[PDB]
C-alpha cells in the first residue's frame, strides 16, 4: 500500500 | 526541559465509526472502462459525438438495459430512461446528414428529475487505498508528450494519475464551454481522452457521458447539476456501500481473454446525479499543475541530496535505482521505492487531492502540517511547544467526519506516527 506521508521517516 | 512523565506524545488521530464510506469522485477513476478506437495516421481532432458514436461501434455486446444496483434515494426507472433517451438521441445523430457539434436533449420528465429542473459520520473502507495504489501504476499508454524534467516525465508520461488529469481537464473545459453555450439546455456531453500505445499509434478513449443542466453560472459558487453515465466492467456487488450514490445498469456483454481463456463478462453502466460549481470545474481545467507540483517536490527532494554531495544528482537517482525512499508499507513494514515509484506517488497525491477537494481537505491539510511539524521536531529531540496540541486535534479531527480522502489521509498520517515515534 502506498503512503506519500512516509517519504518523512526519511 | 521538563520531567519525561509531562511531556506530551502526539497520539493518533481517531477517525469515525460508521457505515463504509462511499465514492464521490466526479468520475469513475480504477472502476472506468474505455471504448476505445486507434486514430488515423494523421490523428486528427474528429467532433466529439462522432468520435463518441465510433468508439461504441467497437464494442459488440449490447443489450437491453436492466437495473442491477438500485439508488437507494432515487427513482431508479428514471435513471434506466435517461439511459434509453440517450440511446435513441445518438441513433438521431446517426439517422440525420452529418454528426452535429452538440446535442441538446429532450428536456423529459426523467431528465428533468434527475437534473434538479453530509454530516453524518462514515468509517474509512478499503477501496480508498485500492484507488490511491492503482493511481501510482503505470498503464499500458502514455498520457502526456515530452531542463532535464523528462526523467520525471519519462517516470509518469504513462502514470494512471497522469490518465486522471487529462480526462479531468477534458471533461471539465468540455462541461465549461456547454456551460456558457446552452445554458437552459440539457447537452450531451461525451466523456473523451487521448493517449498513445507502445507501438506509437494515438487512441480515443470513450469513458462515457455527462448530460448538463441549467448552468446560469453568474458567480464562481452557482452550481450546475449533471447526470453521470460512465461505463465499466466493475460487478457493484463486489463492495456495495462504494456506489451508494449511484444507479448501477447492465447494459452489455463483454469477451475477455482469460486463464480458462474467452469468457463474457457483464458490462455496466454507473449513474449518478452529481454538481459541480464554476469554481470547481476551474480548477478540474487546471489539473496539468499537478505535474508541476509533483515535478516541484521531486526537484526540492533531489536538490537536498544534491547541497549534501555539492554536486547534481538528477542524472544518478533517475539512472541509477539504487538510491530509494520510504513511499509504502504492508505487514512486514516500511517498503522503499526508486525515484520514479516517489514521482508517481507524488503526482497521484496531488491528482487525488484535485479529484477530492473539499473544505475538510483543506482544514486537514493547514492543520495537520502544523502536527507533523511536531512530531519532525519530536523525531529530532528538540523538544518543541505542545501546548496547542489538545486544539490542533480539535481541528483536525472536526474534518474526519466521512470524506474518503480526508479519512485515507488521517489513517496514513497515524502510520506515520507509530514509525515516526517508534
Amino acid at each position: 500500500d502506498y503512503n506519500p506521508y512516509l517519504l518523512f521517516l526519511k | 526541559s521538563i520531567e519525561p512523565f509531562l511531556r506530551t506524545t502526539p497520539r493518533p488521530l481517531r477517525l469515525p465509526d460508521g457505515p463504509l464510506c462511499h465514492q464521490r469522485s466526479k468520475f469513475l477513476l480504477m472502476d472506468a472502462l474505455k471504448l476505445s478506437i486507434e486514430d488515423p495516421s494523421h490523428e486528427g481532432e474528429g467532433i466529439p459525438l462522432y468520435d463518441a458514436i465510433k468508439c461504441m461501434k467497437t464494442f459488440f455486446g449490447w443489450k437491453e438495459p436492466n437495473i442491477v444496483k438500485p439508488h437507494e434515494k432515487g427513482i431508479n426507472p428514471n435513471y434506466l430512461m435517461a439511459w434509453k433517451q440517450v440511446l435513441a438521441e445518438l441513433q438521431d445523430i446517426e439517422n440525420e446528414e452529418k454528426i452535429p457539434r452538440t446535442k441538446n436533449m429532450k428536456r423529459t420528465s426523467q431528465l428533468k428529475w434527475a437534473l434538479g429542473e453530509e454530516p453524518e459520520p462514515r468509517s474509512l473502507a478499503s477501496w480508498v487505498q485500492n484507488e490511491f495504489n492503482k493511481a501510482c501504476e503505470l498503464t499500458d499508454s502514455s498520457w502526456i508528450e515530452l531542463m532535464r524534467r523528462n526523467y520525471f516525465t519519462a517516470e509518469v508520461s504513462h502514470c494512471r494519475a497522469t490518465e486522471y488529469i487529462m480526462k479531468g481537464v477534458y471533461i471539465n473545459t468540455a462541461l465549461l464551454n456547454a456551460s456558457c453555450a446552452a445554458m437552459d439546455d440539457f447537452q450531451l456531453i461525451p466523456m473523451i481522452s487521448k493517449c498513445r500505445t507502445k507501438e506509437g499509434r494515438r487512441k480515443t478513449n470513450l469513458y462515457g457521458f455527462i448530460i448538463k443542466g441549467r448552468s446560469h453560472l453568474r458567480n464562481d459558487t452557482d452550481v450546475v447539476n449533471f447526470v453521470s453515465m460512465e461505463f465499466s466492467l466493475t460487478d457493484p456487488r463486489l463492495e456495495p456501500h462504494k456506489w451508494e450514490k449511484y444507479c448501477v445498469l447492465e447494459i452489455g456483454d463483454m469477451l475477455l481473454r482469460t486463464a480458462i481463456g474467452q469468457v463474457s463478462r457483464p458490462m455496466f453502466l454507473y449513474v449518478r446525479t452529481n454538481g459541480t460549481s464554476k469554481i470547481k470545474m476551474k480548477w478540474g481545467m487546471e489539473m496539468r499543475r499537478c505535474l508541476l507540483q509533483s515535478l516541484q517536490q521531486i526537484e526540492s527532494m533531489i536538490e537536498a541530496e544534491s547541497s549534501v554531495k555539492e554536486k547534481d544528482m538528477t542524472k544518478e537517482f533517475f539512472e541509477n535505482k539504487s538510491e530509494t525512499w520510504p513511499i509504502g508499507e504492508s505487514p512486514r513494514g516500511v517498503e522503499e521505492g526508486s525515484i520514479g515509484k516517489v514521482c508517481r506517488t507524488l503526482l497521484a497525491k496531488s491528482v487525488f487531492n484535485s479529484l477530492y477537494a473539499s473544505p475538510q481537505l483543506e482544514g486537514f491539510s493547514a492543520e495537520s502540517r502544523k502536527l507533523l511539524l511536531i512530531v519532525q521536531a519530536l523525531r529530532d529531540n528538540l523538544e518543541p511547544g505542545t501546548f496547542d496540541l489538545g486544539g490542533l486535534y480539535e481541528a483536525i479531527e472536526e474534518c474526519l467526519i466521512n470524506d474518503p480522502w480526508v479519512l485515507l489521509n488521517a489513517s496514513w498520517f497515524n502510520s506515520f506516527l507509530t514509525h515516526a515515534l517508534k
